[PDB]
RNA sequence: GAGUCCCAUAACCUUUGUACCCCAGAGUGAGAAA
RNA sequence: GCGAUGAUCUUGACCCAUCCUAUAGGGGGGUGGGUACAAAUGGCAGUCUGACAAGU
């Protein structure tokens, strides 16, 4: 997909599907597209993993749009079965917010992670 | 309720049981965006100075800004269509602004807006190709720049040696980290600054308009052949 | 002693800059880029326009932000094509695309300001806001429609569309009641049998 | 504009009052929104038809926003057909369902 | 020697006044994606809707006569058909709007005709209404009333009328 | 899991404008003008 | 050269003027307030929850 801007590597992907282990860890991300883009809308989540393999591709690119409209990380990894066992359920998960407190056990990696998106936009 | 003139006509501040800034209006009923409209028979439109980015600039204020309501405004500037409606409520319908910008995605919504204000022209080719874009323009007054892309200087450069006349004026907001982070503001900005007047734009003022936006400066400059 | 190109509004505007092939290009602006000066250098000589209409833009934007292959710009191409003169090119990257022809095609940069800034003014001898509108009708015509995808498929009519069932599923039924009434002092039994409006 | 929405929201985009209400006073919200007026929610028969409102509204965010964000398609309602194809299966299969015993 | 005519006739024609009024605007908003610049150059709405039945494309380009007998005025709106372009085209379902707008037309012309019988019908059913008062005035009066025996036989000082 | 149809097509209120009138009002009933 | 075929009739608050005591107040210049209608990217006004279900 062409038209799947924001696509990651091998060190910054895994890297961000760690700390999207340790999100669902703890369980403080959500999962779904339309949950986040309630999250987006809502102003809770952090940054957005999606999926660069979803068919269609626009089945998830419109969050990309009100995303940086609210101006939110988004970054995508090239598999939806493999972000799907990251956030630990059995199901090809299409996107995933993660969301905030400050009191969160990986808060550092959070932000780590998320200067880290922000470095390539 | 009393409106308030600045230096530049078009700018207005409405002050009162409120305080805030206010435009003229180039198309009347409605506030474009979501604001409020302020009545005095004589319609004006705040625009907010965290949305838009020259807005926050009139903030900082300026010797010689280079918006006036004859002097015709070239705007790169960023995709959104939100703040040329306003720079087009300063210039009137005896000036005009041309707006460039290539990623479509606000190319839709500029095209609305600037179906019912006809201030506006609308080119949707890049920012980096004035030789694609001659036919629509002829020699343009200002120009403003809200340019992310890291190439700032010289693609605004090559806009505003190729468009804007002799003795004209840039007015530009230098972003710091959308062309290098890691790097602090005022070293950044004076980079910039030097690349400018390393293209002979004769710089004026850069101010980091901070409390609305976090790290970006503008800076003003005179042209000269 | 030469012949410029510059596309204006929908045109080909063949500008003559009585000066030298290579002085003109040289100096420049030493040449006194002034109103009065520049408009008695710069003289109008020709302007191959097509139309007003979206066909000649279209032809107009393919011969711009392509390379140049308009049969309009051909027909202006064949004359001042006899001398091989100096005729001053516009576009660098339609460059080549000028250079395939027998002529001789030629700081011009600034050549083209001088020819931009006095243009309005008097070389086609249009009007200031006459040829902005055109500029505005232009680009709010063709440059969209080259580059984005069409506006065939534009779904902000179906709002009033619809708002034009809704209002008129309700104003055909107050038009019915009325006919109903006022048919009905002829014939106040048959409303009762015949409910439908349109059988009514 | 609406393909940049959630699919709950286009699960209740017509029972605006209703469910504010029910919100504001602590009740139970509405399970149709304007989608109540759709031929397969009206086909489902009981609280199996909120069930295809919620399935429906979000096969129809899918389909939405995929000839929304499209650039090329195929004028044909492909993926369309093929998601109708899908809720429908799944009507049927939750029309199988009955919980007073056999 | 009726009355019902003309108080339902009345409280007819300012009904439909009102929604030529409403569909003129609807014409106007929608050939707005047409001509973005006609609507403020002829103002007028069965002037307007005839010539959006005439022009349907931007197509006019060499005579001003059919122009200026549908309307100088003519000859703005046909420089401004080739200047304004900013403007969809839609020409392949315009043709809703071009029956529309004829529609309207339709309903324009019902009036006026209604409004010319009910002018006969009270220059029959209450003469010296009309004569004194005008049909306008006439119709509204027997209608806010209720009826014309019930006019009559309302005294002199409870004829009050807003 | 989860109250649409009480009409969000909305309902009310405000603001904009528009042709408007600014008097008692099951109006009073015999005076005005010199 | 009047009128039961209808005479008459109590006006929401004040800024320079026309009148009564070189400049200052009280009795046809200036004006608020409200009544019968269309529009709003005006306000009320906020866009449900999120992994288990079913059968053997």
């Amino acid at each position: 997909n062409p038209k799947a801007f924001p696509l990651a590597d091998a060190a910054l992907t895994q890297q961000i599907l760690d700390v999207v282990q340790q999100a669902a860890n703890l369980r403080q991300l959500k999962k779904g597209a339309n949950e986040a883009t309630k999250t987006l809308n809502r102003g809770i989540s952090e940054f957005i993993i999606m999926a660069a393999d979803c068919e269609p591709i626009e089945i998830l690119l419109h969050l990309p749009l009100l995303c940086e409209d609210k101006n939110v990380p988004y970054v995508f990894v090239p598999s939806r079965v493999a972000l799907g066992r990251a956030c630990g359920v059995s199901r090809p998960v299409i996107a995933a917010s993660i969301t905030t407190n400050d009191a969160s056990a990986i808060k550092t990696q959070i932000y780590a992670v998320k200067d880290k998106i922000e470095t390539l936009l | 309720v009393v409106i308030e003139p600045h230096r530049h006509a078009g700018v207005y501040i409405a002050r009162g049981k409120e305080d805030l800034l206010v435009t003229k209006n180039m198309a009347p009923g409605e506030s474009v965006y979501g604001e409020k409209r302020i009545s005095v028979k004589v319609e004006y439109r705040v625009w907010n100075p965290f949305r838009s980015k020259l807005a926050a600039g009139i903030m900082g204020g300026l010797d010689e800004l280079f918006i006036a309501p004859g002097k015709k405004v070239l705007y790169l500037g960023a995709a959104s269509g939100t703040s040329v409606s306003h720079v087009s409520d300063v210039v009137g319908p005896e000036g005009v602004v041309y707006a460039v910008e290539f990623s479509h995605r606000p190319g839709r919504e500029l095209i609305s807006m600037a179906k019912k204000r006809p201030n506006i022209i609308p080119i949707i080719e890049d920012a980096r190709h004035p030789q694609k874009y001659r036919m629509l323009i002829g020699m343009v007054d200002c120009v403003f720049a809200d340019v992310a892309q890291p190439d700032q200087a010289r693609i605004i450069a090559l806009n505003s040696h190729m468009f804007l006349k002799d003795q004209g004026g840039v007015v530009i907001s230098i972003k710091a980290n959308c062309i290098d982070s890691t790097v602090d503001a005022e070293t950044v900005f004076a980079r910039e600054v030097q690349k400018l007047r390393e293209e002979r734009i004769k710089p004026l003022e850069q101010l980091t308009l901070e409390p609305y936006e976090r790290d970006h400066c503008i800076v003003v400059g005179r042209y000269m052949r | 002693y030469v012949l410029t190109e510059t596309s204006a509004g929908y045109a080909l505007l063949k500008a003559s800059d009585k000066k030298i092939y290579k002085s003109s290009s040289l100096i420049q602006d030493l040449d006194s880029s002034d109103k009065v000066l520049k408009e008695f250098k710069i003289a109008a000589f020709s302007k191959f326009n097509s139309a007003a209409n979206a066909l000649e833009e279209a032809n107009s934007i393919i011969e711009g932000k392509v390379s140049s292959q308009l049969e309009k710009l051909l027909e202006e191409i064949k004359k001042d094509k006899k001398s091989t003169l100096i005729v001053s090119e516009t576009k660098l990257a339609n460059a080549i695309n000028k250079l395939g022809l027998n002529f001789n095609v030629v700081v011009t940069l600034d050549i083209y300001r001088a020819i931009k800034e006095y243009l309005p003014e008097l070389l086609p001898g249009m009007s200031d806001n006459d040829l902005s509108k055109m500029s505005l009708g232009l680009a709010h015509s063709i440059g969209r429609h080259k580059l984005k995808f069409s506006a065939d498929k534009v779904d902000v009519m179906i709002i009033q569309a619809i708002a034009l069932l809704d209002d008129l599923d309700k104003e055909l039924n107050t038009y019915a009641m009325r006919c109903k009434e006022w048919y009905g002092w002829h014939f106040p039994e048959l409303a009762k049998i015949v409910t439908d409006s349109v059988a009514y | 504009s609406l393909a940049k929405s959630p699919a709950s929201t286009i699960q209740i985009l017509g029972a605006e009052k209703a469910l504010f209400r029910a919100l504001k006073t602590k009740h139970d919200t509405p399970k149709y929104g304007l989608l109540y007026h759709a031929s397969l929610v009206g086909q489902a028969t009981g609280k199996n038809k909120g069930k295809i409102a919620r399935v429906l509204a979000a096969k129809a965010a899918v389909s939405l926003r995929y000839d929304a964000l499209a650039e090329d398609r195929d004028d044909s309602g492909d993926i369309g057909l093929e998601s109708r194809a899908k809720v429908e299966n799944r009507l049927s299969q939750l029309e199988g369902r009955d919980l007073r015993t056999t | 020697k009726n009355d019902n005519h003309i108080i339902q006739a009345i409280a007819l024609l300012d009904q439909l006044d009102k929604d030529i009024n409403t569909f003129a605007m609807r014409v106007k908003e929608w050939y707005g994606w047409h001509f973005p610049e006609l609507a403020k150059l002829v103002p007028d709405n069965y002037t307007f809707a005839k010539l959006v039945l005439f022009i349907k494309d931007k197509a006019s380009l060499n005579d001003d006569s059919l122009h200026d007998l549908a309307a100088g005025i003519a000859q703005r709106v046909i420089d401004n058909a080739r200047i304004s372009m900013g403007q969809d085209i839609s020409e392949t379902d315009m043709e809703n709007v071009c029956v529309f707008a004829q529609r309207v037309a339709s309903l324009a012309d019902y009036r006026r005709q209604l409004y010319d019988y009910l002018c006969e019908k009270m220059h029959t059913v209450a003469p010296n209404l009309s004569e004194l008062i005008g049909e306008v005035i006439g119709a509204r009066l027997i209608s806010h009333a209720g009826s014309l025996t019930n006019l009559s036989k309302q005294a002199a000082s409870t004829v009050q009328i807003l």
